[PDB]
């Protein structure tokens, strides 16, 4: 019953540096290690992690290795400098999952009742797309369908803290993005508020396609997921709308009127006090 | 009186209760200020009369 | 302005500073429905009791008022003619003999024409007054004076107002008083730049 | 946040942080008069700090803090929108009540155009506009996000 | 079988389908709106039938062909009014 | 009991006089019911009492499940007069407890409200996020966790 995650902006920095902590050497393009959290009543919070030594093997991709003493000892430790701090979960980076993922989860739920991961991206971070999390759910499929895992979404947020947040603003000093924004930042906001959207419906149509032609079996879970959403969406015909749209269209044209009305006497105040003192002191050096 | 919100008909005999919109408070306001928008032109006239 | 200073009539010796009191009484009752129309004048005009007593001691007056109020307008009609008859005795009643008439007719019309939408003049031919065409030509030449924010209509005998709504009215303020101001800012902005 | 640096007591007769190598240490350090009162400079000394920022961690460190999606394409829900306005209009109308005779009887009666209004003052033409400036960024973005979804909604 | 073009039904054509007499369509619905299958309204100063469908179901490849070209329409709807959008405001876009 | 709990059942007064009567009338136990019901002036007033708590059932789910309905269907489903079923939905909106407004020169008892410009463009808005952005978001990552199951 886990509404949402709240990751701080410390643990994904951990896995950037454990990101590089390998890849001088290590061509195992995946880094796994150990979530700590701190679950507070129904929302789940993350503040510190740490990482394990993992290696995965592509060969019957169903061999793996976990540091258990290494994970008994150092959990343990952090225990011992902050009482506060729990386990939580995991986490691996990689778009593509391989599929030890439930092997890795069924082992460590001896720590973690509600064990939950955490899929973030290194690379993938081009476009808007943030962290991604699951959850750990055992049911048989949907009702006559064979029996399988079927990790369900959680969805994610980003909240700091109170120094985890004005030390960010320290750090970046370049554009540094103002509060509230004089019409070039609130376009831009509709501008790329848009770009994610379309990116949105042509995967929508990427994946329909994929199922139109009939590759991969159906769903029925995303069908009626897909269905209410087109026989919701709103019909603009009379009354409810035309009406009710002017009713707050021709209302803030009215007082942008003013800005109209006094901004033109604000230049023409500045101009004539310029033109006394232009006129006053030409007249006045010869 | 104000004691009612409605009205009469006397072509047909027919008595019509009706509901008025909300008095709202930022349009006469609005009004106001293009009293001092006014004045203010006003004052900047007779400046630019006196003292070109 | 001149309603307002005559609310506070608080003199009855009369002297070198005041005038006869009996006319005065009957100047501030002249006045105090020009400048108000129901913001409570009840209050102020019947609710009185310095004002109350000395109209209750004039006959014509105290019809006046009532003729107004309790809406006799059969009586308000005849009330009328009789105070203007007496305008004629007076030394300041100039941009009055035909202004005053034409304000009050226009004022009797329009609480008249409120609380009635689908009113006909079948009606007015016994509660106003009598008469048939002369209702039509009086409220004809008021609404081709701009006045009077109602229509007429002769082959159904409906006069249908179409009064607004307490906002195209108040549209109507903001591009009068707009382009008032719009006519003056030009008009400054062409003396000045040379 | 700052780092120290302790530095030997015995070269006191020499420098102590001495050859000048080059000229970028003056600006990266101004020690304040609580900081020079305790060790600096006799005792210890203070050092540079700058930032090794680099890339695919501090793009996505802003990829993913002041990000959004859907904000922009959001009503701002105007039951306290234009309820917002009525107290932003009565304001700037008060401002415009103390704007009538400002200027215009500082101007008529003497043209010195300086003292106590120039000293201590706060009603010029800088705070005016100010009040209509936020009105139409609260406004034209508002009208402009309306217009989209009538168009992309169906 | 209307896509919520004009959803709003009126009492002819259900007593047509359901071949169901006029007296009876009203206590149709009303048991319809009891169990949950749809959270419409019922008018009948015209006599048609307001209707807001949340209950769905399974459909066949025939109802996914047009569903895409309705997609398609919302897909160069949308990206020609960004292309207007960005085209107008680059200048204030920074 | 179970039938007149809610979403009317299929209840009508005239139906459930007719089927129910038996357990008014002489039963197998009836010990009780000839102690409430089938009385003096005391159980006569009962009869009326519960007539008049079915019809206001019946004026509560109409009042949920339409907008408008003629005023002749109203009088004819109640089992009563015109003149009856005014005065008791007059009993009724005075009594500030079912909301509603009634026409006596067209017949239409209407059940909603002329809704608000700011509150019916507001309910347009956000019936327009909730429904095209939650689970928009919700169609784009179903069909990412499908790449998992699908392929390979």
């Amino acid at each position: 019953a886990v509404q949402k995650v709240v990751v701080h902006p410390l643990v994904l920095l951990s896995v950037v540096d454990h990101f590089n902590r390998i890849g001088k050497v290590g061509n195992q393009k995946r880094v796994v290690g150990v979530l700590l959290g701190s679950w507070q009543k129904k929302v789940l919070d993350v503040s510190n992690s740490f990482a394990v030594p993992f290696d995965e093997d592509d060969k019957d991709d169903s061999v793996w290795f976990l540091d258990h003493d290494y994970l008994e000892n150092m959990y343990g430790m952090f225990k011992k400098v902050n009482a506060r701090e729990r386990i939580v979960g995991w986490y691996h980076t990689g778009p593509k999952l391989h599929k030890n993922d439930i092997a890795i989860n069924e082992l460590m739920k001896r720590y973690c009742p509600n064990s939950v991961l955490v899929i973030i991206d290194v690379k993938p971070k081009d476009l808007g797309l943030p962290t991604e999390a699951y959850i750990s759910v055992e049911e048989v499929h949907d009702d006559g369908t064979p029996t399988s895992k079927t990790f369900e979404h959680v969805t994610s947020e980003i909240g700091a803290e109170e120094a985890e947040e004005v030390g960010v603003e320290h750090l970046l000093r370049d554009i540094k993005d103002t509060t509230v924004g004089t019409l070039s930042q609130r376009i831009t906001n509709q501008v790329h508020g848009l770009k994610g959207l379309n990116s949105k419906l042509l995967d929508i149509r990427s994946y329909l396609e994929k199922v139109a032609t009939g590759k991969l079996p159906i769903n029925h879970q995303i069908i009626y997921q897909l269905q209410d959403v087109f026989n919701l969406l709103p019909d603009v015909s009379l009354q409810e709308f035309v009406k009710a749209f002017y009713l707050k269209t021709n209302d803030q044209m009215v007082v942008v009127y003013l800005a109209s009305l006094i901004r033109s006497v604000v230049a023409l105040h500045n101009l004539i006090n310029n033109k006394i003192a232009n006129r006053d002191a030409e007249k006045k050096e010869g | 009186d104000k004691k009612f919100h409605g009205i009469l008909d006397q072509g047909e005999g027919v008595l019509i209760i009706f509901d008025e919109p909300p008095v709202d408070k930022t349009y006469e306001a609005a009004l106001e200020t293009i009293q001092n928008m006014s004045k203010v032109v006003d004052s900047l006239y007779n400046k630019a009369k006196k003292l070109t | 302005q001149a309603a307002e200073l005559f609310l506070d009539t608080v003199s009855t010796f009369t002297s070198y500073e005041l005038m006869d009191y009996k006319t005065f009484v009957t100047y501030t009752v002249y006045v105090s429905m020009i400048a108000l129309e129901r913001p409570d004048l009840r209050e102020k005009v019947i609710k009185g009791a310095e004002i109350l007593e000395v109209l209750h001691s004039l006959p014509a007056v105290r019809q006046y008022l009532f003729s107004l109020y309790e809406c006799r307008y059969s009586v308000f009609f005849q009330s009328l003619a009789v105070v203007e008859q007496e305008m004629k005795k007076d030394w300041l009643f100039a941009p009055h003999y035909r202004y005053y008439v034409r304000e009050m007719r226009i004022h009797a019309y329009s609480q008249l024409l409120e609380s009635y939408r689908s009113l006909t003049l079948g009606y007015m031919a016994e509660a106003f007054g009598v008469g048939v065409e002369f209702i039509d030509q009086e409220l004809s030449r008021f609404i081709a004076a701009g006045r009077l924010h109602c229509k007429i209509d002769k082959v159904n005998e409906i006069v249908e107002t179409n009064r607004p709504d307490s906002k195209n009215w108040q549209y109507q303020e903001t591009i009068k008083k707009g382009d008032l101001l719009l006519n003056r800012v030009q008009k400054l902005s062409r003396v000045i730049n040379m | 946040i700052d780092a120290f640096r302790l530095i030997n007591a015995n070269m006191m007769v020499l420098g102590h942080e001495p050859r000048q190598t080059t000229s970028n240490l003056g600006h990266l350090n101004k020690p304040s008069i609580q900081a020079l009162i305790h060790g600096l400079n006799r005792h210890y000394y203070s050092i540079t700090i700058n930032y090794r920022k680099n890339e695919l961690e501090q793009k996505m460190l802003l990829n993913l803090h002041k990000k959004s999606w859907m904000e922009g394409l959001t009503l701002q829900d105007y039951s306290e929108h234009c309820k917002h306005n009525e107290s932003v209009v009565k304001e700037m109308l008060e401002l415009a009540k103390n704007y009538n005779k400002a200027v215009e009887e500082e101007d008529k009666m003497t043209p010195e155009q300086l003292a106590i209004k120039n000293v201590g003052k706060q009603d010029p033409k800088r705070h005016l506009e100010e009040h209509v400036d936020v009105l139409m960024t609260s406004n034209i973005v508002q009208c402009l996000a309306a217009m989209l979804d009538t168009v992309v909604f169906k | 079988t209307r896509p919520a073009n004009h959803r709003q039904l009126t009492f002819e054509e259900i007593a047509k389908s359901a071949k169901i007499t006029v007296n009876e369509v009203e206590l149709l619905v009303m048991k319809a709106l009891s169990v949950g299958l749809v959270k419409g309204s019922i008018d009948e100063v015209d006599k048609r039938v307001h209707m807001t469908w949340v209950q769905p179901r399974v459909l066949d490849l025939q109802q996914i062909k047009g569903m895409k070209d309705r997609l398609e329409f919302w897909c160069t709807d949308v990206k020609s009014m960004e292309m207007l959008v960005e085209h107008q405001a680059h200048d204030i876009l920074t | 009991l179970l039938k007149l709990f809610t979403t009317m059942e299929l209840m009508r007064w005239s139906t459930l006089v007719e089927d129910y009567g038996m357990e008014l009338r002489k039963g197998s136990l009836e010990s009780p019911a000839t102690d409430v019901f089938g009385s003096t002036e005391e159980g006569e007033k009962r009869w009326k009492d519960l007539k008049n708590r079915v019809v206001e059932h019946n004026i509560r789910i109409m009042a949920k499940y339409y907008t408008r309905i003629t005023m002749k269907r109203m009088a004819q489903l109640l089992d009563l007069s015109v003149d009856e079923s005014e005065a008791f939905l007059s009993n009724l909106v005075v009594n500030k407890t079912i909301f509603a407004k009634v026409d006596r020169l067209a017949g239409i008892i209407n059940f909603q409200r002329p809704k608000d410009p700011n509150n019916l463009l507001n309910d347009w808005s956000q019936k327009l996020n909730s429904l095209m952005s939650l689970v928009n978001k919700t169609t784009h990552l179903i069909a990412k966790e499908e790449m998992i199951h699908n392929l390979q």
